[PDB]
């Protein structure tokens, strides 16, 4: 009973008040439920909760069958539309990880297994970068920054999407056209349009207009315009709810849609906004990772995440990463 | 008709597949 998805775009937002966000939630919410694979008594329970599970109607398993049909449905990078979701466990030479945590993970995510030798911090992290780079074709770099030298296993989930709009937008029609981050800080940014047929939706309660922008392929951009004083309302409103509301309320409209040409990203440590949301125990030396090993101690050092987007008149490229950091003290 | 639509402001993102992909606040291009 609980909107993990915008319940984090918040706790993210308030930590970070005027600035950009950006992140991916399949990639932290599927981490989320792999991190729970292993894991017991009320850490698993938190996890769960946090994630807004609801322990009946949804029962843990159909959590994974969800997560790994997803995964499944996943098509080859068709014309002009791709995307691909992944998870890698890297585990130390020497530490040996329970049969039914690892079986899960390859059954249920697909996952990769590499050996990794987690004594040579700086080798570990160029191992992983590489990965994570490589799988997000050179989208997101450096994932890790100072790797603890307990390490003994690392959880990565990457996600990479990259497709042309349904129909692209004029590269002679972009002008250089003024952008109010604030009434009184403006600046100048290339903004893009097109007068066409969209889906809008004026929504008086939250304030603000939607406008969806398909792409060639499965895959729709929402744009939300909060009215003017408005963002913080309609970001408090944001909810799993409004998304379907709005959906339905979309009706098409002539429109001559002004949208500005951008690229945005963000770094988070998650192990810091998570207890937000009542995942906690998990992150500390209290928790129950039981599942994962057996020579238990271990614990989440950190959950790194990243994601960035690039938006421009043929159409957008976005990749993520999460990064599940088990430490032994 | 035609209305006018321009993001001149502060906006969301959403990237929806069946799920969300991504999502985040374009607060300064
Ligand atoms: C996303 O693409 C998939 C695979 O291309 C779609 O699956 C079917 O694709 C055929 C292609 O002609 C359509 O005629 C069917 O209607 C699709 N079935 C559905 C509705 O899943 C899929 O439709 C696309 N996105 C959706 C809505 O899942
Ligand atoms: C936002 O909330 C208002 C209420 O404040 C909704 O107004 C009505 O919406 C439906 C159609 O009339 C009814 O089912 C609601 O009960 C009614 N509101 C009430 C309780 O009076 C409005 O539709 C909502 N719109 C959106 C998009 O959220």
């Amino acid at each position: 009973r609980r909107d993990f998805t915008f319940d984090l775009y918040r706790a993210l937002a308030s930590a970070a008040p005027s600035q950009n966000i950006f992140f991916s939630p399949v990639s932290i919410s599927m981490s989320l439920a792999m991190l729970s694979l292993g894991a017991g008594s009320s850490t698993k329970m938190q996890i769960l909760e946090g994630l807004g599970l609801n322990l009946q109607k949804s029962s843990e398993k159909e959590l994974h069958r969800g997560f790994q049909q997803l995964l499944q449905e996943l098509n080859q990078p068709r014309d002009g539309f791709q995307l691909s979701l992944g998870n890698a466990l890297f585990t130390d030479l020497v530490v040996d990880l329970q049969d039914t945590f690892v079986s899960a993970m390859k059954t249920l995510y697909l996952a990769d297994t590499f050996p990794t030798n987690f004594r040579d911090s700086a080798g570990a992290m160029k191992q992983i970068n590489d990965y994570v780079a490589k799988q997000t074709k050179g989208k997101i770099v450096d994932l890790l920054k100072n790797l603890d030298s307990n390490a003994v296993v690392i959880m990565v989930n990457y996600i990479f999407f990259k497709a042309k709009w349904e129909t692209s937008f004029n590269h002679k029609g972009t002008q250089e056209q003024d952008f109010y981050v604030t009434s009184e800080t403006v600046v100048r940014v290339p903004m893009m349009s097109r007068e066409d047929q969209y889906h809008y939706l004026l929504d008086r309660n939250l304030s603000c207009r939607v406008v969806g922008v398909p792409y060639q392929g499965n895959a729709t951009a929402l744009f939300i315009l909060p009215s003017e004083g408005k963002m913080q309302q309609v970001e408090n409103g944001l909810s799993e709810k409004t998304l379907r509301k709005w959906l339905k309320m979309f009706k098409k409209r002539q429109l001559e849609l002004y949208l500005p040409k951008f690229s945005i990203e963000g770094s988070y440590q998650l192990e810091k906004v998570l207890p937000s949301l009542g995942i906690s125990n998990v992150f500390t030396s209290h928790a129950d990772l039981s599942g994962i090993s057996n020579h238990s101690n271990i614990q989440v050092s950190e959950m790194v995440h990243k994601a960035v987007v690039e938006v421009d008149e043929s159409g957008t490229r976005a990749a993520a990463a999460t990064g599940t950091i088990f430490t032994f003290r | 008709n035609s209305q006018r639509l321009v993001f001149n402001r502060p906006f969301l993102m959403f990237i929806v597949d069946n799920n969300i992909l991504f999502l985040g606040k374009v607060n300064r291009p």
